[PDB]
């Protein structure tokens, strides 16, 4: 049934809970099987969070070889990508919420971290990597869960990673995915101290039938909105501090590309590469990608609103 | 609202001579310019096209006509008042600025057989004062900019343009946006093609 | 010097130009496209100059 | 069938949409838990723009059966919300869903409890038990008036649509299709756009049934319809269509300045791995 993975066996879930494969392979969790409530206040709890960092606890369950992420979403709060162990934090939330959820028969018990960088992702960084890894030796299974707002703001699509770091003494086996991912100064070096120590979930997602009648109904009366964006009138000197920010975006990749060291390689520090020319791509990339944002939405209106017929 | 009911009592009640008030009630009536359905009174049926036919005549003036009809017959139709009369004028002027986004000043300058600014832009403002109209006069361009007007009258049995019609405006915006859409859709096949080289890549890799 | 300005001489007036945003932005952004295609098929042979091993031998 | 026919109130929060997947979490929960279709309570959210309303984000909660009436356990939600309005305070409680057929007074006395935590709450209807080929979201508000002698609230319906938030939107795309991502990104005025599309859609069959149907020939659809489509297309105009294009050349200027930013990108990348391969200096 397409409520059958609705099914919240509290039985079963915290059964393959209190199973611990992770402890027999910490490879175990392959999948991710999530309800939207993640995506829901995840996106515009990031979004909504402007720029400031967040945390705290996810609902959810396991089933087979797979996490389940019911919710994650952001707090208004900052601090996360710099906390030492930010999300703990907000679990209080849930320190209350699921448990008299369970008088509505939501009998689930706390399972993840919501979270959100706003503008800038969803994970642990350096000193939340001693969060994130600390913690899965404190708290498997545990993941870092992976979604950045304005990237998924200027990209159209859900890069979602469930992120089971490898713990303290595991190495990535064959499957690592380790989601190399342009840091600021902060975090980037203590990355490169960390990028190889996670691998990603087959983060899968699940529903029932009424869901996507209601997703298609939605778009029934959003398409107005569709021609409408109205997208160009939202970042109007934004882009301004954009491209003022790209070129330097793309002096980045200047600042990692600059500069007479000759040698054999990066034969004093990870320059590491000839850098930071990868930054400054995915810079130009989202800044083109929301000028495409601006523009068809602005002509898509004029095709329809402006002209269109009698 | 009012109004309607207040004349249909009136033709069950009034005919010819009583008609002679309900008639000038009724050219007194904003929004109630045309008879439409209200004509549907057999009373009516007989008051208009009536001797006084000419108030008929005026009625469908309202509908159809204009004041500049007037200004060719002003023995044709019964008289009016001047605020009738502009009345008419506005009812010209509210045709009109439907034919044209904005309508240059010396159009109903012409049209009402007006003289002047003065009176013309009084009479302009009155009747977007009604709030019938929206916008502003365009001065530079010696028009009306409008965003909306507000429905007067029935104006008689347009059915077949009206209806006609909707589909068209529907295709406008159909036709542009179908051919973003389709662009988009083109280009999230590339990104199949794109996502499928990777994911095929990613097969290679094992 | 600091002439943004124009002069008919036949009128004998000088007629400041004012610093064009747009178009000189379009300006400068052909050129440069220009520029940056020209090098592109310039680097393209040069990358064929190098890997096709031609050297002027000086005999 | 207590209902009372009345105006707008306070609503203006925003959306994400598995809550509305929360109106079914809640209805399949209670029914699982109880076998059958459950009349359920959920904790209605939504936008308030000018005179629009947008019925749009209520999750699961509690119904108890009051010997036949639906029951908010209220102060067991107001412990629901202290459960997260520590962290989702970016939304409020603005009504509640159910599922059934149409609003009861089981419905109007779940309203009503809805209307004691604040005092002109909203009123959403679900159901996948009903009928319907529409949304199945019932929209309820309120006055208060006199009538009869009677000193009375007034609960009455007004229409909706949904989020407009990026991310959002893209995960509506992807989990009605699953594989939108382009579509209908007008989406500001796009809220007009397709509301006014289905509008007229229905006003297409409803100018062929003022024509005729029931309806008789009408004026209404005459005057009013006449001077809108007959405006159309409205917006069509030169100057302005001139900026439009003003638009269109600063813009896509600006994007191809990125794009070959990046095509240069790509140049240097290719010559790195050149340099690491073959350039030898
Ligand atoms: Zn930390």
């Amino acid at each position: 049934s397409i409520d059958e993975i609705y099914k919240y066996d509290k039985k079963q879930q915290q059964e393959i809970l209190a199973a611990k494969p992770w402890t027999k392979d910490h490879h175990y969790f392959k999948y991710c099987k999530i309800s939207a409530l993640a995506l829901l206040k995840m996106v515009m709890h990031a979004r909504s969070g402007g720029n400031l960092e967040v945390m705290g606890l996810m609902l959810g369950k396991v089933d087979g070889e797979t996490m389940i992420i019911m919710d994650s979403f952001a707090l208004p709060v900052e601090g996360t990508e710099t906390r030492v162990n930010a999300q703990a934090a907000a679990y209080e939330y849930m320190a209350a919420y699921i448990e008299n959820a369970k008088q509505v028969g939501r009998l689930e018990n706390a399972i993840g971290w919501y979270h959100s960088h706003p503008g800038y992702g969803c994970w642990l960084s350096g000193i939340d990597v001693s969060t994130q890894m600390l913690n899965q030796q404190f708290q498997e299974p545990f993941v870092a869960v992976v979604i950045d707002p304005t990237r998924t703001i200027s990209a159209g699509k859900v890069n979602l990673g469930a992120f089971r770091t490898y713990p303290k003494g595991y190495k990535p086996p064959d499957e690592g995915p380790s989601e190399y991912q342009t840091i600021p100064l902060n975090k980037i070096e203590d990355f490169g101290v960390h990028c190889k120590q996670y691998y990603a979930l087959e983060v899968s997602y699940f529903k029932s039938s009424l869901d996507r009648k209601l997703l298609e109904l939605l778009w029934n009366k959003y398409w107005v909105n569709t021609l409408s964006s109205s997208s160009l009138l939202t970042n109007a000197d934004y882009t301004t501090g954009q491209v003022f920010d790209l070129s330097e975006k793309l002096e980045q990749s200047e600042a990692q590309l600059g500069r007479g060291s000759f040698m054999l390689g990066l034969e004093t520090h990870d320059r590491k590469s000839e850098d930071k020319l990868a930054k400054a791509t995915r810079d130009s990339c989202k800044t083109t990608i929301e000028a495409i944002h601006g523009l068809m939405s602005q002509v898509i209106k004029d095709k329809l609103f402006n002209q269109i017929n009698i | 609202s009012n109004l309607l009911e207040q004349f249909i009592l009136l033709a069950k009640g009034t005919s010819g001579s009583a008609l002679t008030a309900l008639i000038s009630q009724v050219l007194e009536a904003p929004g109630v310019y045309v008879f439409g359905e209200l004509l549907e009174l057999a009373n009516v049926q007989e008051l208009a096209e009536g001797a006084n036919a000419a108030y008929l005549q005026l009625l469908n003036l309202f509908a159809y006509g204009t004041y500049p009809d007037y200004i060719a017959n002003k023995e044709s139709l019964p008289e009016l008042s001047t605020a009738q009369q502009n009345k008419l004028k506005h009812l010209t002027i509210v045709s009109l600025a439907s034919r044209m986004k904005c309508i240059p000043y010396s159009v109903l300058l012409k049209d009402l057989e007006m003289r002047n600014l003065r009176e013309l832009e009084d009479l302009i403002i009155e009747a977007v004062y009604t709030d019938i109209i929206q916008g502003k006069l365009d001065q530079r361009n010696q028009l009306l900019e409008v965003d909306f007007c507000i429905g007067r009258d029935i104006r008689k049995k347009d059915i077949n343009n009206i209806v006609k019609t909707l589909h068209e405006w529907c295709d406008g915006c159909e036709a542009v946006l179908l051919g973003i859409e389709q662009q988009v859709l083109r280009a999230n096949q590339y990104k199949e093609n794109h996502n499928r080289t990777q994911q095929q890549v990613e097969a290679e890799v094992t | 010097g600091l002439i943004s300005a124009r002069v008919d001489s036949h009128s004998k007036i000088l007629y400041a130009r004012d610093v064009d945003q747009r178009s000189t932005t379009f300006e400068k952004s052909l050129l440069m496209g220009k520029e940056f295609q020209r090098r592109a098929k310039a680097m393209m042979l040069r990358a064929a100059v190098l890997r096709n091993q031609i050297h002027v031998k000086s005999p | 069938s207590v209902m009372a026919c009345g105006v707008t109130g306070s609503v203006s929060v925003a959306l994400h949409p598995l809550v509305i997947l929360n109106i079914s979490d809640h209805w399949i929960r209670m029914r699982s838990q109880e076998g059958r279709p459950v009349q359920v309570i959920g904790a209605l959210i939504g936008k308030q723009e000018g005179r629009n309303i947008e019925v749009m984000n209520s999750f699961e909660l509690l119904s108890h059966t009051v010997e036949e009436k639906i029951i908010i356990d209220k102060e067991y939600y107001y412990t629901k919300e202290e459960q997260f309005k520590q962290v989702f305070k970016e939304l409020e409680f603005l009504g509640w869903y159910t599922t059934g057929g149409p609003p009861d007074p089981s419905d109007i006395h779940v309203h009503k409890q809805v209307c004691e935590i604040i005092e002109s709450p909203l009123f959403l209807k679900l159901n996948p038990m009903t009928k319907h080929t529409d949304l199945p979201v019932s929209v309820f508000e309120s006055v208060i008036d006199i009538i009869n002698g009677e000193a009375t609230m007034l609960f009455a319906e007004l229409t909706y649509t949904l989020a407009t938030e990026e991310a959002e939107r893209i995960g509506v795309d992807h989990v009605a299709r699953m594989t939108s991502t382009v579509a209908e990104h007008l989406i500001a005025q796009h809220s007009a756009i397709k509301m006014l599309h289905s509008r007229v859609k229905l006003i297409l069959e409803y100018v062929k049934a003022s024509e005729a149907g029931e309806v008789p020939f009408n004026h209404e659809i005459l005057r009013e319809a006449y001077a809108l489509c007959h405006c159309l297309p409205v917006l069509s105009t030169d100057k302005f269509k001139t900026d439009f294009y003003d638009q269109c050349n600063d813009v896509g200027l600006m994007a191809y300045l990125g794009t070959i930013t990046k095509t240069c990108n790509t140049m240097n990348q290719f010559v790195n791995k050149f340099n690491v391969l073959y350039d030898r200096q």
